[PDB]
């Protein structure tokens, strides 16, 4: 979660 | 013998006469970038670039691409990053990206450098690549936000990072996607990309027409309701964006 563009 | 083209979803392709087993192996195989014009031509083995020389696709006749090699001795090879090695040639730029973007002072206040378009392009145009070292979500999530300015989720197992001192172009300019600043009203998105030198990465792709010298921006897409898991500047920025929404 401390990164860009994840697929939550 | 006829020729085969094999396209990736991002629009790049491998093209050449395949061997007995339908493999892209030989001395006259090419990777062709999404502009359908810029190419890396030469020796490939089962689709992996061993020695690609920069070329231009001048025409196609009966499906067969006809190339002209660019002057110079620009050669490239498959060179996927590891956890600790960003590139074997950190200062060797990507020749497709070099014609499309440049780095300058951002127009966003206090945002440092930004990524700008060199030329006017249409929607859906791949502009830049986001290569980096490949580390785990555990390492990244378990560490402070000050170390996580350039982290990009690649998939459920991998995060791409451009850690200091590779965040400065005098040290690393092989790809420049990490230079694009955030916007809640962006003109680009991140998209999956299979690059012949970097391997599976992400790229910056326009979502609309963009003008020459326009700043490229993307939505960083941090989780807003895990307040937001994000750095301070973004949270402060998110307030404002939400403000404009009524
Ligand atoms: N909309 C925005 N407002 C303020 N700072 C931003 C921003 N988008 C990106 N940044 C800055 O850029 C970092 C991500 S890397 C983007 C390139 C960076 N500006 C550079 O000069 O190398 C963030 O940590 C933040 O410092």
């Amino acid at each position: 979660s401390k990164s860009k563009d994840r697929k939550y | 013998h006829g020729v085969c083209w094999i396209y990736y979803p991002d629009g790049g392709s491998l093209v050449g006469e395949v061997n007995e087993d339908g493999e892209m192996t030989g001395e006259k195989i090419a990777y062709v970038y999404p502009d359908e014009r810029t190419a890396l031509y030469g020796k490939f083995i089962d689709g992996e670039m061993i020695e690609g020389k920069l070329a231009t696709l001048m025409s196609t006749e009966e499906g067969r691409p006809h190339f002209e090699l660019m002057p110079g001795n620009s050669v490239y090879h498959f060179d996927k990053s590891t956890s600790s090695c960003i590139s074997t040639n950190a200062l060797l730029p990507d020749p497709y990206e070099s014609e499309r973007v440049y780095v300058a002072e951002s127009l966003i206040s206090s945002a440092g450098e930004g990524l700008f378009s060199k030329v006017a392009v249409g929607p859906n145009t791949v502009m830049s690549f986001y290569n980096g070292v490949r580390i785990t979500h555990q390492e990244v999530d378990s560490r402070d936000w000050a170390l996580n300015g350039n982290t990009l989720s690649l998939d459920e197992e991998t995060v791409i990072d451009v850690p200091e001192p590779y965040n400065h172009v005098s040290k690393y300019c092989a790809s420049l996607g990490h230079k694009a600043n955030h916007s809640f009203t962006p003109n680009c998105i991140y998209d999956m990309f299979v690059h012949p030198r970097f391997g599976p990465i992400k790229c910056i792709r326009t979502l609309r027409a963009v003008e020459a010298d326009e700043e490229l921006t993307v939505a960083y897409g941090y989780d807003h309701s895990p307040g937001p898991e994000a750095p301070e500047w973004y949270q402060v920025e998110l307030k404002a964006f939400q403000a404009t929404q009524q």
